């Protein structure tokens, strides 16, 4: 899962 | 003439590729609550392809992408790329106020040396240092608020630098989740005729915290159940925060970190003066400084963090009083070392  | 002309900024040429399309279906559910006769949501949008520059408007209760201006595959943070978007955008449609969303990659102050907000990698690694940013804004117009949806943006250095560019900035001083904002309700705050920083911010934390479970159980990209915290800064308050700032500074394992699993870059900046104060006076002072500044603020009780490998868990919020600082650790550093000469806040708060 990404983030910024 | 518009009410206002809101500009979303979409630099997504990197891994957030897989993100953008989807805020856009949700920029454009967001139109339904909008009236467009006076209202212009103007989106650039870089996924690596062919860049274009849209308007939205609507027929009847369908949404139309108006196409303003399409450009070869750039750079998008880049500083003559952007001012040339900004220019187009802001000419096309002018109104009595202006907001901006700039969605990317972030990492607050930091410097990257180019072969910070924003990446592009079309050709080669590209970012922006927050005076490039400075730079590009320069020729946009006065801004009543910036919203950063990218990483790490709410910085008290960031923000500082950029003072005289808006009102009032909205982010996160730590993680933004992939998903960013939930532009279905961000968008009709866009254009609020009250307190649209305050609105976008309310809107954005809401459907984070409503979705939010405490071990982040079931977290994915299509679901984010990790929460979010979120600040509003007035910008026009930041100089009385720097005065009151020297003043205490004339008498960091215990302060809340931002990114505890990476390179702790980033300390909650309360959390830093409230341990260094040696004087009530002076840090009740500052205190009121802080709460004339920081005007809005807001966190689930844990957000998902990540380490350097991509991996990530959820983290304590414990202590979050909505901004970042970095703490000089004195260590001859490159980026210690751009800080202490192209970072105004460093001589500004008087940190001798």
């Amino acid at each position: 899962v990404l983030t910024x | 003439y518009g009410s206002r002309t809101v500009l979303v900024y979409i630099a997504g040429d990197n891994s957030l590729s897989r993100f953008a399309s989807e805020d856009l279906n949700e920029m454009i559910e967001g139109m339904q609550s909008v009236d467009d006769n006076h209202n212009n949501l103007l989106v650039y949008m870089d996924k690596g392809s062919n860049p274009k520059l849209i308007r939205l408007r609507k027929d009847k209760d369908v949404v139309v992408q108006d196409v303003i201006a399409t450009y070869d595959a750039q750079n998008s943070v880049d500083v003559d790329v952007m001012k040339n978007v900004f220019t187009t955008a802001f000419s096309h449609y002018p109104a009595d106020s202006y907001g901006v969303v700039f969605w990317s990659h972030g990492d607050g102050w930091l410097p990257y040396n180019n072969p910070w907000w924003g990446q592009d990698t079309g050709n080669g690694d590209n970012r922006m240092n927050i005076p490039d940013l400075n730079e590009a804004l320069s020729v946009a117009p006065h801004f009543d608020f910036i919203l950063f949806d990218a990483c790490y943006m709410q910085s008290v250095e960031v923000v500082y630098q950029l003072r005289n560019r808006a009102d009032y900035f909205i982010g996160s001083p730590t993680e933004i989740p992939g998903p960013g904002a939930p532009y279905e309700v961000v968008v009709p705050a866009l254009f609020a005729v009250n307190s649209p920083a305050v609105s976008i911010a309310e809107n954005y934390y809401s459907v984070y915290a409503k979705k939010y479970n405490s071990t982040g159980a079931g977290i994915s990209n299509e679901n984010w159940t990790g929460g979010v915290s979120i600040s509003v800064i007035k910008s026009s308050e930041l100089s009385a925060l720097a005065a009151a700032t020297r003043d205490v500074l004339q008498t960091i394992s215990s302060i809340l970190c931002y990114d505890p699993l990476r390179e702790n870059n980033y300390h909650d900046l309360m959390g830093l003066m409230q341990s260094i104060q040696g004087n009530s006076q002076a840090f009740n002072h500052y205190k009121e400084m802080y709460k004339n500044a920081v005007i809005w603020k807001n966190t689930t009780d844990n957000n998902y963090c990540t380490y350097s490998s991509g991996y990530g868990k959820m983290v304590s919020m414990d202590g979050f009083e909505g901004v970042s600082t970095y703490i000089l650790r004195e260590n001859n550093s490159s980026q210690e070392k751009y800080y202490r000469q192209f970072v105004e806040w460093y001589s500004a708060a008087d940190w001798d």
